[PDB]
């Protein structure tokens, strides 16, 4: 089965881990 | 008045006991081991003294505004307290007055830093870090010598230009204070 | 008492309300 | 290097009223003192009027002379910053 | 506990007087008018140093642990050693003329600020003239 | 290596220039 | 047919992939503005003597910070209220010690996000909708005024605004409870209800919907290409989601009407917002929080503790130690 | 019974007062009936404030905000703002609140009983929406009677007693104000001061000078405007810039009212001279200079030498320097050293405080007022609990200053919301689609594509 | 500084010239 | 002075007369033109022999 | 306190200032016998 993901979820993975690794790279830093 | 100034950082031969009534010094030549970022909270004004004369008039300051925290910026910022804190300087005035006097630290011992240290108050520990420094951990408060050179326009109140070199802050004894040197104008008038 | 005030100060209010539901008026 | 607010807390100055070194309302703990005669102490172990003498001689056991440089300079020997 | 006559003794003049639980709950109402502006909670707002403490109050010239020693200051109030005099900057009855918040303060009621200043202390603990560290 | 990190905000701006720009469109359908 | 009228038919039209719009001429080089300036001051910007006591604070990256404890530091408390533009000062390496980057940006945000609420009106305008989701942004709009401007006003000085960083924020947080009690202040409690029913309605909202979307897909592909956008059928079944959320409850607690639904969901985070920055907003004229401290008392008149009383001890924790070297008397006015 | 369902109005019974627009005699009754309400409260909340009155309290320490306004006008206060005779206050009570019945009946006589339309029984009274001419002849008639009521206060300031003036010599008194600037360059200069810090913008008019004289000028141009309004129809760049329906000078107003709350909570926030601290309290700018000259008083009385006395950080504990270098108050109240009251100027000199005219020469007026002004700052709780936050229930204050500054900024900002509700509302109603979107004729599907 | 003043202060009027004049411009037309 | 609150209180009642009395006639004939004209002038006068019996007492 | 000839009405002047409250909530009564038609 084909996966298919669509270029707003593209957009929203993209937006949803870079805001995530803005958050945590001053925690993983430390 | 007070109205059309809100110039008020700027100050405006003559031949038995006198007094200095109303001493102004208007100001940083850094040494390198400026700007002022402190805006114009930097002349000292309204300093009584008591100019005894000996040949030289010897001009005990006791009371007044005479001292100024100011922050120079090199791009490093360098606190100084400007001050003629307890000068006694020494000389009809036309004139010098080649006179010391002593700077307190920037911050007296109720300064608290970052980490809640503090010489009078605070912590004597480094709290943060629990089970690890001593130089931040104790403050160390400097009163270091300055001396400053008065050049005396004369009237009753007379004017000139001064000159102190002075120490920086050192920061409670955390870094090296430089020494800076403090070119400016001053107005000082005399009556008996 | 201020509360008898403010009870018929409150409850004919209602009763000026009341009246014109009981005489059918122009509510 | 040693807190030296902290060095003066273990001498005399921590003990009783430090004449060259304490706050001005350190001298309420004692009476006459405040603030007449803590006016005119803080401006050896004191000595005017004659019942401030008296005053004074009576506290006079309560008085320690040991001048810190942190604990008077600012202003610090008239208001310390510390309030109730 | 309960407002009691072992709360409701304190010193008069070595005298001591009873106040009641009228007159400890006017006094607090008229320390709460005229006085508690300045000596919330027993300190002084205006000067820290001075507290409303017994033990500041007993140590002050004249005595003012006293409820005669209070009411001599709110008619003649002097400084912590009695030198100077204070009834300028002060409120008292000598000072009806600029402190016009006590102006109807008469001497049955004057009593239970004297009343109040001396009872509380018992009453709170460390927290009458203590401050904000005791709150 | 700190701040030249935490300048993933960079690429949010590129994300943020994508998004709006380059969207794949709405249809009306 | 002038460059005026060729001029606005650019900046109304419709067809632009961003509206610009009257308000745009005002939002876009003020919020640019402030998007430069805050972007700059938030990597390098050197420190700022907020509390105008020669104490300054790092704020921006290149100083020792990471993006939780960066900020743009507000402006001196030596400048106060006063306006401080660049030229104002004498030097830059001057505006920015006193914290004016701070100034630059607010005045800044705060006009051009004013002007983003007109241009949400001008959109609706020019689109025929009805008008009023510029109302519904004028409550995270005025929790903006509030914290920038509102309670810098009241309290006298920019530096009591709030800092814009994360960790600054949380500063900003810390010391209001500390001096204003925000969390007994109802109108913070009525914000909290306008946040957690905001969350809880988009929650129950969202999950109504997605509840009761009509089969349109196989279980092999996702259940959003039910939906074609423009279609003219609802996408869900609003008596199935009534039926069931009115059998959870009880019938009439249920929104069986979608415009009673969404102006609900509309006006209860707005409603709610709107009331927490008129929180902030108050609490600028240091009109504070319910303040129970000592209340319950005993016969013998002994303080009986409250929880009151032990948030009491917490916002006396925070504010005997905020600013610790800038309060020179007992009392903290302002 | 037009306009009272929604199957005759197509308004609600929540914005039933939105079935009114086009009923004329119906609208004037609700708004000679509002207005019985405010009269009404101006009425009921003088007497409620003079029935629990202290003449021995001051005005701030009692919960009075319309107390305070009375007696700035000049009623019944003399030296240092003390009541005298608190009759001036009561008759202003009384004559609102009896004046609230006569607007209270003609309220409710034109409300429920009179034409519900004024526009067959009096083309004068009768007035459209729309009609633009007709819409200024009411704005000119009001505009003629604000200059009426802005002519009365400069007659009570010039002829019927003066006002309450906060920087009279030797203390505050009621003084005639017989000299007002009538120059429109210090008039409107006031106009152009900026609203930041030391500038003020019209919140920094400091004496009742330009006071009465800029109601002189207010309530002449508001008459020469009246007169221009009544003369004149609209011109034509207004006439394309403006929507001209009911609800649309409703928003205009609601957007004016949002200014000038905003603005009357700055003046009750920093203004101490037409709100007189006497009266109102002390400012939050006036109660932090106090606390800093209270312990500039103390501790120099203990012999402190406050010009060379040291805060912990380098600065003046009681005297440092404003960015501009005038010697002001140290401590945090430097961000008010653009505060002034008549208790501390015999301190500022020239170059700001004068440390020669605190050692030898502070009155002990002005060390009473101080201290309080430091003990009665506005800071306060929602339950009245004078102080900060953390502070102990014993001082009962929150001052009028806090109270009118807060709800003036509650209304204010509603008011602005108001306006925008309403404005936006107009003008989706006058292009006709505030009821929605038309399905047939849909604008988005007839508009391009974006990308 | 006595530049930058009057370039900032001739951009911010130049834009609100812009908003006042588009404004007045028609605004009311400008519906579909 | 006691019949100063004798019209005082012809006026704290019949205003609450007049408080039902008037919205009630006018949302409900010419009796009630007879009865609120009678007394809105009795209204009227009674504000002003309160307002002479002040100045008296 | 007011003029002595006005204190036996001094409870009606303490509710006096609730009755411009009653007024709103007075509008619902009167919605609410007809109905909110
Ligand atoms: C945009 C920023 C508006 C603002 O900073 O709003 C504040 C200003 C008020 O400005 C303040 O006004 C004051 C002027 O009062 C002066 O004049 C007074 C006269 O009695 C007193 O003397 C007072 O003590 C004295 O300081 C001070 O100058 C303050 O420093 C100054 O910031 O409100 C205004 O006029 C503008 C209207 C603001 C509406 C609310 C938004
Ligand atoms: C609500 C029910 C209630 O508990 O009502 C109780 C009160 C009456 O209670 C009295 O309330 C008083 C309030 O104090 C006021 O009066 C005191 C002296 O009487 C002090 O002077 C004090 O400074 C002043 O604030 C006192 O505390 C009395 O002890 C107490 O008996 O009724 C009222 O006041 C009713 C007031 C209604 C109108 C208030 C509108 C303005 C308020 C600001 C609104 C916007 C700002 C945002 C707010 C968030
Ligand atoms: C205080 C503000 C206020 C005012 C002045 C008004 C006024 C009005 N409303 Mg509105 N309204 C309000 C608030 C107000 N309303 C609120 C808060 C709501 C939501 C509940 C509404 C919802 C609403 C609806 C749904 C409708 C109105 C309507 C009306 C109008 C006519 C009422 C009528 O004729 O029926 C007769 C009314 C009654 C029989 C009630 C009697 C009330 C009396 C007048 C009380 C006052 C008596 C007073 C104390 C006496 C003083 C004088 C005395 C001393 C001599 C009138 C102009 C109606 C309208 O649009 O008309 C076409 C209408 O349908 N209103
Ligand atoms: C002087 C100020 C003023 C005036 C005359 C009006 C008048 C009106 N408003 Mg507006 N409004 C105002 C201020 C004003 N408003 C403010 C300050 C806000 C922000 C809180 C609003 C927010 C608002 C909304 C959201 C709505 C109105 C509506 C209305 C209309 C019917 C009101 C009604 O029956 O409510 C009756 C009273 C209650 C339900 C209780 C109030 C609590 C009426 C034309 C309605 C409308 O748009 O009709 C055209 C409507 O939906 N107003
Ligand atoms: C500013 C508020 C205001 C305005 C514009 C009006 C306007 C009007 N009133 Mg009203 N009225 C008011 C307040 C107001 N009134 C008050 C406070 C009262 C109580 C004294 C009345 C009692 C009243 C009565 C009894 C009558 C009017 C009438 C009128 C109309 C004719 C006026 C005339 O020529 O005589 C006009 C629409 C008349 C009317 O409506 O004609 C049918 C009319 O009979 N008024
Ligand atoms: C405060 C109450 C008030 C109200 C609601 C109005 C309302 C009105 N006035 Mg009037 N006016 C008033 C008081 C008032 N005026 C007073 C007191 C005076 C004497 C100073 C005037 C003198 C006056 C004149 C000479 C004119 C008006 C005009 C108008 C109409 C257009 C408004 C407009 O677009 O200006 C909003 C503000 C602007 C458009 C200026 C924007 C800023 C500019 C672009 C800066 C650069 C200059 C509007 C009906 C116009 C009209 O149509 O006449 C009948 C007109 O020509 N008024
Ligand atoms: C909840 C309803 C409410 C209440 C109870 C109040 C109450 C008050 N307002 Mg507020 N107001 C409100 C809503 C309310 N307002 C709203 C919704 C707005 C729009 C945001 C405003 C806008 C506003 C402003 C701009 C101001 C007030 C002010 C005031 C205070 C004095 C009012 C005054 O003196 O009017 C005055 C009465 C008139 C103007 C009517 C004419 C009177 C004539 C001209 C007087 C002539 C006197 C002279 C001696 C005559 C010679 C004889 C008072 C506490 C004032 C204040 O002091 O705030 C701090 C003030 O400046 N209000
Ligand atoms: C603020 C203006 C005050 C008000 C109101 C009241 N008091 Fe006061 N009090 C105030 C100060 C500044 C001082 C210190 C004075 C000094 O000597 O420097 C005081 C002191 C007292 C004392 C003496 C406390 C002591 O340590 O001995 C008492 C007993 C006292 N005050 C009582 C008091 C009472 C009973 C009041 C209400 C009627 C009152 N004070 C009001 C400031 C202020
Ligand atoms: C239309 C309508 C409405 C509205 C209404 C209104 C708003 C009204 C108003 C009304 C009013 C506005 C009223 C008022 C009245 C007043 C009065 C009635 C008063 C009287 C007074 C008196 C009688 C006084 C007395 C006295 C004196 C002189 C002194 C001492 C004290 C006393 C108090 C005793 C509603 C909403 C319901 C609904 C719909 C319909
Ligand atoms: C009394 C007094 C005084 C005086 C004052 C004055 C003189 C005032 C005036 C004032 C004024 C004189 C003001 C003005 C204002 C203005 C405004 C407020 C405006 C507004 C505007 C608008 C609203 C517009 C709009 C628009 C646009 C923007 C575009 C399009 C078109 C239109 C038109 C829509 C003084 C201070 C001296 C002192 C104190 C007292
Ligand atoms: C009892 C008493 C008294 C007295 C009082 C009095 C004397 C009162 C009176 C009062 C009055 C005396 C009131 C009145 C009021 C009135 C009014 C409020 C009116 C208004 C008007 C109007 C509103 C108008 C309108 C119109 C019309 C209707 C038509 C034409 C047009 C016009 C618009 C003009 C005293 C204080 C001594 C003491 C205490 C007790
Ligand atoms: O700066 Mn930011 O925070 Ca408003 O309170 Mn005062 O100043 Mn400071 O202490 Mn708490």
């Amino acid at each position: 089965q084909p996966v298919e993901l669509n270029r707003t979820s593209l957009y929203l993975g993209l937006l949803l881990i870079l805001v995530l690794a803005l958050l945590f790279s001053s925690y993983f830093f430390n | 008045t007070y109205d059309d100034i809100v110039l008020a950082n700027k100050c405006p031969a003559y031949p038995q006991t006198y007094r200095i009534a109303r001493l102004c010094l208007q100001p940083f030549l850094v040494k390198e081991e400026t700007k002022l970022v402190t805006r114009e909270t930097t002349s000292l004004d309204q300093i009584q003294g008591e100019l005894k004369v000996n040949g030289s008039l010897t001009f005990v300051e006791e009371d007044g505004i005479d001292f100024q925290p100011v922050t120079v910026q090199m791009g490093e910022r360098i606190p100084l307290l400007f001050t003629v804190k307890n000068l006694v300087a020494s000389t009809s005035i036309t004139t010098d007055f080649k006179g010391e006097f002593n700077v307190p630290s920037y911050r007296t011992a109720n300064f608290l830093d970052p980490k809640g240290r503090g010489l009078a108050s605070g912590y004597d520990s480094a709290i943060a870090l629990p089970q690890a420094l001593a130089r931040a951990n104790v403050k160390r408060f400097s009163l270091t010598k300055g001396q400053i050179s008065l050049n005396v326009k004369v009237d009753g109140e007379i004017a000139g230009t001064f000159e102190s070199e002075q120490l920086s802050d050192d920061d409670m004894g955390a870094h090296e204070p430089h020494e800076v040197k403090i070119q400016g104008v001053f107005y000082a008038s005399i009556e008996p | 008492a201020q509360l008898t005030m403010i009870a018929m100060i409150g409850i004919a209010g209602p009763m000026i309300i009341f009246l014109l539901a009981v005489r059918r008026g122009n509510l | 290097l040693v807190n030296v607010v902290d060095e003066k807390l273990g001498t005399a100055y921590g003990e009783k009223i430090d004449l060259n070194n304490t706050n001005i309302a350190a001298f309420i703990q004692y009476r006459g003192l405040y603030p007449t005669l803590a006016k005119l102490i803080v401006k050896s172990v004191v000595l005017l009027t004659e019942r401030q003498k008296q005053i004074l001689r009576e506290n006079l056991e309560h008085f320690t002379v040991t001048v810190e440089t942190a604990l008077v300079e600012g202003g610090d020997r008239y208001n310390n910053g510390l309030y109730k | 506990a309960e407002l009691t006559p072992e709360v409701l003794t304190v010193p008069l003049n070595g005298k001591t007087i009873t106040l009641t639980e009228k007159q400890y709950l006017e006094g607090k109402r008229l320390f709460q008018y005229a006085c508690a502006s300045c000596h919330v909670g027993g300190i002084t707002k205006t000067n820290p140093s001075l507290d409303l403490r017994t033990e500041t109050l007993a140590l002050a010239t004249p005595p003012r642990d006293n409820i005669e020693g209070l009411v001599d200051y709110m008619k003649n109030p002097t400084t912590y050693d009695g030198e100077q005099e204070i009834a300028e900057v002060h409120p008292s009855l000598r000072s009806a003329d600029i402190f016009p918040k006590m102006r109807n303060l008469t001497e049955k009621d004057l009593v239970a600020i004297a009343g109040h200043i001396l009872v509380e202390p018992k009453i709170l603990g460390d927290k009458w003239g203590g401050g904000k560290v005791y709150y | 290596m700190e701040t030249i990190t935490y300048v993933i905000f960079a690429c949010i701006i590129a994300l943020f220039f994508f998004a709006i720009f380059f969207r794949e469109p709405p249809r009306i359908t | 047919a002038n460059l005026w009228e060729r001029f606005c038919n650019w900046v109304t039209s419709t067809d632009n992939r961003l509206y610009v719009g009257w308000f745009g001429v005002i939002m876009i080089p003020t919020l640019l503005a402030a998007t430069i300036c805050f972007v700059i001051a938030f990597i390098a910007a050197p420190p700022v003597d907020i509390d105008g006591i020669r104490e300054p604070v790092s704020g921006s990256l290149l100083y020792g910070n990471n993006i939780i404890t960066g900020a743009v530091v507000p402006s001196s408390n030596a400048i106060g209220l006063h306006f401080y533009p660049i030229w104002e000062a004498a030097s830059l390496d001057e505006w920015l010690y006193n914290g004016g980057p701070y100034q630059l940006i607010i005045f800044h945000f705060l006009l051009g996000a004013s002007c983003y609420m007109g241009r949400q009106w001008e959109l609706s305008y020019r689109l025929g909708m009805r008008p009023w989701i510029c109302v519904a942004y004028s409550a995270p709009l005025a929790s903006a005024f509030a914290v920038f401007l509102i309670y810098p006003i009241g309290q006298g000085s920019f530096s009591d605004g709030m800092p814009l960083g994360i960790s600054g924020t949380f500063n900003f947080m810390i010391v209001f409870q500390a001096e204003h009690n925000i969390l007994m202040h109802p109108f913070h409690q009525l914000g909290v209800a306008g946040v957690f029913g905001g969350a809880l309605f988009c929650a129950m909202h969202g999950s109504l919907v997605t509840s009761s979307l009509i089969r349109e897909t196989t279980e092999t592909e996702s259940a959003n290409y039910g939906y074609k956008f423009g279609q003219e059928e609802e996408t869900y079944n609003i008596v199935a989601a009534h039926g069931y959320f009115g059998r959870l409850i009880f019938q009439y607690a249920s929104f069986n009407n979608s415009r009673s639904l969404h102006f609900f969901l509309a006006a209860w985070p707005v409603v709610g917002v709107w009331f927490a920055a008129l929180g902030i907003s108050t609490m600028a004229f240091n009109l504070n929080g319910f303040n129970f401290n000592h209340s319950v008392i005993d016969a013998k008149g002994n303080v009986i503790n409250t929880w009151a009383d032990i948030i009491n001890r917490a916002n006396l924790g925070m504010e005997v130690m905020h600013e610790r070297n800038a309060h020179n008397f007992p009392l903290d006015l302002a | 019974a037009t306009n009272r369902d929604q199957e005759s109005s197509g308004f609600a019974w929540w914005a039933g007062n939105a079935r009114l627009i086009n009923l004329s005699g119906k609208l004037l009754g609700a708004h000679v009936a509002h207005a019985g309400l405010i009269v009404f409260w101006a009425g009921a909340m003088t007497l409620f404030e003079l029935a629990h009155f202290i003449p021995e309290k001051p005005m701030y320490e009692q919960g009075l905000i319309l107390i305070p306004h009375i007696a700035t006008l000049g009623w019944g206060v003399g030296p240092g703002g003390e009541v005298v005779d608190t009759f001036p206050f009561f008759v202003v009570g009384v004559v609102h609140l009896i004046s609230s019945a006569v607007l209270g009946f003609g309220g409710v006589y034109h409300a429920i009983r009179g034409p519900e339309t004024l526009e067959e029984y009096s083309s004068f009274f009768g007035y459209d929406w729309k009609d633009k001419n007709k819409m200024t002849t009411i704005l000119g008639f009001h505009l003629i009677v604000l200059g009426i009521g802005a002519l009365l206060l400069v007659a009570k300031a010039m002829f019927f007693g003066g006002l309450y003036d906060t920087w009279a010599p030797g203390g505050g008194d009621v003084r005639v104000i017989t000299n007002p600037t009538l120059d429109p360059r210090v008039i409107f200069g006031y106009l152009l001061k900026s609203p930041f810090g030391g500038e003020g913008w019209i919140v920094s008019v400091n004496n009742l000078e330009d006071v009465v004289g800029g109601h002189i000028w207010i309530g002449l141009i508001c008459i020469a405007g009246g007169i221009w309004h009544i003369l004149t129809t609209p011109f034509g760049w207004a006439r394309r810039a403006f929507i001209w329906s009911g609800e649309a000078y409703l928003s205009y107003s609601l957007g004016a009212l949002s200014m000038m709350g905003f603005i009357a909570t700055c003046f009750v926030w920093f203004n101490n001279t037409v709100y007189p601290s006497e009266f109102y309290g002390p400012t939050g700018p006036e109660a932090s200079q106090a606390q800093a000259m209270t312990f500039l008083i103390r501790d120099q009385k203990l012999g402190a030498n406050v010009g060379s006395a040291q805060g912990p950080t380098g600065l003046g504990k009681y005297l440092m320097r404003s960015p501009t270098g005038e010697i002001i108050f140290g401590g945090e109240t430097m961000r008010f050293w653009d505060f002034r009251g008549p208790w501390l100027e015999p301190l500022r000199g020239p170059n700001g405080l004068d440390l020669n005219k605190i050692k030898n020469d502070i009155q002990p007026w002005q060390e009473r007022r101080a201290a309080e002004y430091m003990t009665h700052a506005p800071l306060g709780s929602l339950n009245s609990v004078g102080g900060v936050a953390t502070e102990i229930n014993s001082v009962n204050f929150v001052s009028p200053r806090s109270w009118l500054a807060t709800s003036h900024f509650v209304l204010a900002f509603f008011f602005l919301v108001g306006h925008l509700w309403h404005a936006g509302r107009a003008r989706a109603a006058a292009a006709g689609f505030e009821k929605g979107i038309d399905r047939e004729s849909e604008p988005v599907l007839s508009m391009p594509s974006l990308d | 500084m006595e530049t930058l003043k009057i370039t900032v202060y001739i951009v911010v009027t130049f834009f609100v010239l812009l908003f006042v004049f588009g404004f007045l411009s028609g605004d009311p037309a400008r519906n579909p | 002075t006691i019949l100063f609150q004798l019209a005082l209180a012809a006026l704290v009642i019949l205003s609450f007369v007049m408080v039902i009395g008037v919205p009630v006639a006018y949302a409900s004939w010419d009796r009630s033109k007879q009865l609120i004209f009678l007394g809105s002038g009795l209204w009227i006068a009674l504000v002003l022999v309160v307002g002479v019996l002040n100045f008296f007492v | 306190k007011l003029p002595e000839a006005y204190a036996i009405f001094d409870p009606l002047v303490d509710v006096l200032p609730v009755i411009p409250v009653l007024f709103l909530a007075l509008a619902f009564v009167w919605q609410a016998a007809v109905g909110f038609r």
